[PDB]
């Protein structure tokens, strides 16, 4: 009953760097095939890379797409493994899972953490964007927030509209 | 569906299991080993040794095998005071079963001091009175001659002599009681010497009195003459508690009350009567009753792994072997043979081997039981406020042992469960092997555990196979003839 | 309910060779059987279970055999201590009925005019096994006469 | 080495009731096939009935003669089993044994207690018996006791007469 | 795959059950004793020291036994596997005698 | 010869490993306690006895 915790992700500018980490609770007979995997919000789950234990060298096996971009290694002294984000792109936006096969051999990636989302949204160029002073930025803030709410209450009320089935079937047995 | 835990798996289903942890207790404080307890009730040990007004049913208590006591004995030590070395006295009582409250120094001795003891806080329905065993020396004739009491041990056993001194609250009150100041109380025996000096000072109003009683207790071992000497403030004992016998008693801090039973053990929650070797009821047992372990259940898988089979029957009149799993239809014993002869199919156990296995299990658990023989009278000692370290030590020590034994119990059955389960499996293999090695080349090893013969075998030859006397050369020629073609 | 009897009913014979006590059966009790020795004045012991297996205390002088609806026990070397009631009991049919039982003694050879050449161990064997059932008969007469007294009490306190 | 104790029997009027009990000492791996059996002083030992443990219901299997007369059940809380005598008859007079097979399976009724005798003697009718006053009862008491003794000393001296074999063979080696 | 997963589950459950059974005093801080309480101090030390020794035993020997408990267990599995295959191929195989 | 020597080595190493694992208090001398320290004495006894 080992709980894999993880942290590090959030909002990052493209081309930045980030310190992802997943750490392990509970008594693991082995933490050999430590693995980092990711799932974009598009639900195309893709495997990233390895890291192993003392016994056979702290070797790694990265995906071809991420051969040199991300770097996986562990600082074994506190039973945590780090993944470095470098040279970030828009595609990197995904919820990242720490994963691990229980046996000494790979049979099932069968311990998954809650996942940490990482979000690299485009349109952050400053070709024309830094020209505006405090006032223009504040005015677009005060024009974008209200529509933010009314849109999300609209989505929540239509979710309620598709959810009354439960509200009716409870009294309908 | 009795499930047991073993070293390898968890919640394994077994055919039979014998829980060896007595989780249950009747819950009533009952007489132990024929000898009734000492039903104190609301009076503390000090209250009984002094004989408060609140409990005069104790003036001659028949022999007790254990003592109870409420957690906060509101009706003990009526006069606001202390009791020097209370806990040593309680621990001594833990190893004493019967007192006899012999006279040592009756009120007749003190003809020069008024023996009238008075106390507002310890009143008897509004009247001033005092502990029965203590006499409250005061001045006589506006004078306090030097009290000089003595005693020579005669009864042939250690006598508990309990006395005290008075710390008055006022100089005026000191003098109006004893007519002199600079008072001392000397008590000397052949080994004890103690010269207490009462001091009068302002003390917080407790039960209306500022002054206190210091109480001391001692043992007159063997013809040890005791000498009380005082120029006042002494609270003499008129009652020396000779101890009738040694023994093994205890103090149970329980609020219950005595009922009628007969149990060789007794615990603060309730009595324990069982043949099991462990119990998670309460550590502070008394007498002949089993070890305590912090566990919740100890199930010994005496049975064998209860694997059902798929039950595809009625087609060919014969059954599948032990490879696919056990037979629901076998009731005669753990291990056996199903013989599908031409005179009629039928199960039949192997009585000898299953009896051997049951003897092995029983001897295993019994040997474990015999090896466990530890401290019997694990009663709970008491410690004063300034002995906290010691108390902690005690606790830790005691607690450590419980933990160790819990381990030594839990893991044991854990290992033993595995020790048993595969053992059963082993037996079956042996049985199969034995039969396979007694039927060298006359059987098609049907591969599910069976043996489908080459020669027409009546019930007699198969009965011979069962009891290990099968005659191979008798059927060798016919079996070879059938096998060749 | 099945029929189970000791064909060689209660007998008397000397010591030192085989005695065979046989047990019948109406239907197929496979081999589950029990052979009990009962010394008069003591609780029954156990000799053979499953019709051939010896008890915990193996006398090395008893043996069993049989199958189906036909079983037997043989004492290959009878001795003085082996005197008592012998029972066969089946455990197959739901009524665990018992056998008729067989008594074993000597043809009046217990007096010294017959066992002059026998050993001296049987002397203390008989000293050990003599008293208890003598008391048992004494208190048997005592209890029958107490029950004969009981009506007198009943009528005394009746009125 | 479990000692089966038992108690309850004695002198009972016909048609009465009695609380037989047998209890168990020592550590029994199972007390499953608890069994009550009886032996009349006529040495025709007869099996009475069962009682089992938790695992398979506290079921019973009584003899046909005693289907409804005696009732076997256990109060497991103190590891004892009771047998109730109801509707007693003269035939019920027997020494009752508690018995028990050691294994989980019935192979031998191989634990027997000392037995408790129960005695239902006839002739206790009061068709004509209660008429007598204290004096007649006392006189038949004082006429039946003396013959009681002289008869039992007669039987004891003839037992001695048949027992001198030992008294002679001790000095005869 | 199936049998090796079963074996790994057995090992993991074994060590985990050992772990759960070990639950002892938590706050084992060190008490202090004055110069005239030397006896008491020694007692404490001895008591504490004894427990350490016991647990050392109860640990060391455990893994010792458990190591044997495991090793032959593995060997046992292989035999079973072989036996199973040998018992599923009754008379269609030349038992090549090296395990094949 | 080979197999019996292996078995004897196994037995000897077994008992020897048990022996090495047992290393406890050396100077288990008996302390003394005064009459008013009875509790402490009992504690000691119990501890040691345990
Ligand atoms: C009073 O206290 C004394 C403490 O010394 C108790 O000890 C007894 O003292 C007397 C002398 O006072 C001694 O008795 C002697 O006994 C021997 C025995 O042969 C005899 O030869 C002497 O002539 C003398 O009588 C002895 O030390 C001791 N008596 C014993 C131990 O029996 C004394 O017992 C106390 N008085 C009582 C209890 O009445
Ligand atoms: C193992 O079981 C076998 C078979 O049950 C027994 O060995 C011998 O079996 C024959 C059966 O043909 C017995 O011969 C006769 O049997 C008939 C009917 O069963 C019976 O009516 C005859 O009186 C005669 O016994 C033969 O006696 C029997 N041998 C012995 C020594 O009993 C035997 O039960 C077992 N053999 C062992 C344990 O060595
Ligand atoms: C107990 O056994 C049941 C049987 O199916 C199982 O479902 C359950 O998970 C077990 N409990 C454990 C392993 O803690
Ligand atoms: C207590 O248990 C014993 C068996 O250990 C039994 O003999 C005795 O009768 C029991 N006492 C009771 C239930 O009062």
């Amino acid at each position: 009953e080992v709980k894999l915790v993880e942290s590090g992700g959030g909002l990052v500018q493209p081309g930045g760097s980030l310190r992802l980490s997943c750490g392990t609770s509970g008594f693991t007979l082995t933490d050999d095939y430590m693995t980092w995997v990711r799932q974009p919000p598009g639900k195309a789950l893709e495997w990233l890379g390895f890291i192993r234990d003392r016994a056979n060298g702290y070797t790694t096996e990265y995906s071809a797409s991420v051969k040199g971009r991300f770097t996986i290694s562990r600082d074994n002294s506190q039973s945590i493994v780090y993944l470095q984000m470098n040279t970030l792109r828009v595609e990197d936006s995904a919820t990242y899972y720490c994963a691990r096969p229980k046996g000494y051999f790979p049979y099932a990636m069968d311990y998954w953490g809650q996942g940490t989302s990482v979000i690299v949204c485009s349109g952050s160029d400053y070709e024309f964007l830094k020209s505006w002073t405090v006032e223009d930025l504040q005015k677009r803030l005060l024009a974008l927030d209200p529509m933010m709410e009314q849109e999300i209450e609209e989505i929540r009320q239509k979710y309620q509209s598709k959810r009354q089935p439960i509200l009716d079937a409870i009294e309908a047995k | 569906t009795e499930k047991v835990d073993t070293i390898c798996e968890r919640n394994v289903t077994v055919t039979h299991a014998k829980d060896i942890l007595e989780k249950t207790h009747n819950g009533k404080l009952c007489k132990l080993n024929g000898i009734p307890p000492l039903e104190l009730g609301d009076c503390s040990i000090a209250g009984w040794l002094l004989g408060n007004p609140k409990c005069d049913r104790l003036l001659s208590v028949p022999e007790w095998s254990y003592i109870m006591e409420k957690e906060n004995p509101r009706d003990g030590l009526c006069f606001p005071g202390s009791f020097s070395d209370y806990e040593e006295l309680k621990h001594l009582l833990s190893s004493v079963k019967h007192f006899e409250k012999v006279k040592i120094l009756p009120k007749d001795r003190w003809t020069q001091h008024t023996t009238t003891g008075g106390s507002r806080a310890c009143a008897v329905s509004g009247n001033p009175s005092f502990f029965r065993n203590m006499v409250w020396l005061t001045e006589k004739g506006s004078n306090y001659p030097v009290a000089k009491g003595s005693y020579n041990n005669t009864s042939g056993e250690q006598m508990l002599i309990i006395w005290g001194v008075h710390h008055p609250n006022d100089e005026t009150e000191q003098r109006t009681l004893y007519q002199n100041v600079g008072t001392y109380v000397s008590v000397s025996t052949s080994t004890l010497n103690k010269r207490s000096t009462p001091e009068t000072a302002t003390r917080p109003k407790v039960n209306g009195q500022g002054g206190r009683m210091e109480f001391f207790w001692t043992l007159l071992d063997m013809w040890d003459t005791i000498n009380f000497e005082s120029t006042g403030n002494l609270i003499a004992p008129e009652y020396g508690f000779k101890i009738s016998k040694r023994g093994s008693s205890g103090i149970i801090k329980t609020e219950g009350t005595l009922e009628n039973c007969e149990t060789k053990c007794q615990t603060p929650l309730g009595a324990i009567n069982t043949t099991l070797p462990f119990h998670n009821v309460h550590p502070l047992t008394i007498g002949e009753c089993p070890k305590y372990v912090k566990s919740e259940k100890l199930v010994l898988a005496t049975g064998l792994r209860n694997v059902p089979q798929i039950e595809s029957r009625g087609l060919f009149g014969a059954i599948a072997g032990f490879i696919e799993g056990g037979w629901q239809g076998m009731v005669d014993g753990w291990y056996g043979y199903h013989h599908s002869n031409d005179q009629g199919s039928g199960y039949a156990a192997d009585k000898e081997s299953t009896q051997k296995a049951f003897d092995c299990i029983t001897n295993k658990v019994n040997s474990v039981i015999e090896k466990i023989n530890t401290q019997f009278e694990a009663v709970g000692k008491e410690f004063g406020n300034l002995e906290k370290r010691l108390e902690n030590l005690n606790k830790k020590m005691e607690d450590g042992f419980i933990d160790v034994w819990t381990y030594n119990a839990e893991l044991l059955v854990l290992m033993e469960n595995e020790r048993t389960l595969d053992f059963h499996d082993s037996n079956v293999k042996n049985l199969y092997s034995k039969v396979r090695m007694q039927l060298r080349d006359n059987v098609k090893e049907l591969g599910n555990g069976c043996f489908e013969f080459y020669h027409k075998c009546d019930d007699e030859c198969m009965n011979s196979v069962k009891n290990g006397t099968y005659d191979y050369p008798k059927y060798e020629e016919e079996s070879k003839l059938n096998r060749n073609e | 309910d099945i029929q189970m009897t000791q064909s060689p009913a209660s007998l008397s014979v000397s010591v030192g060779e085989t005695v065979t006590i046989t047990c019948r059966a109406s239907e197929n009790i496979y081999s589950n059987l029990a052979w009990y020795q009962q010394k008069q004045g003591k609780s029954p012991q156990l000799l053979v279970y499953a019709a051939t297996n010896l008890a915990d205390g193996v006398p090395s002088r008893f043996s069993g055999s049989g199958s189906g609806t036909q079983y037997s026990l043989k004492i290959n070397s009878l001795q003085s201590e082996d005197f008592g009631s012998y029972y066969c009991q089946h455990f197959w049919g739901t009524p665990w009925t018992f056998g008729g039982g067989t008594k074993l003694e000597i043809k009046a050879g217990s007096d010294y005019e017959f066992l002059k050449s026998w050993t001296v161990e049987d002397l203390q064997k008989r000293l050990l096994a003599l008293d208890p059932m003598m008391e048992q008969e004494i208190e048997e007469i005592r209890q029958k006469y107490q029950c004969k007294r009981q009506p007198i009490l009943d009528a005394i306190e009746a009125k």
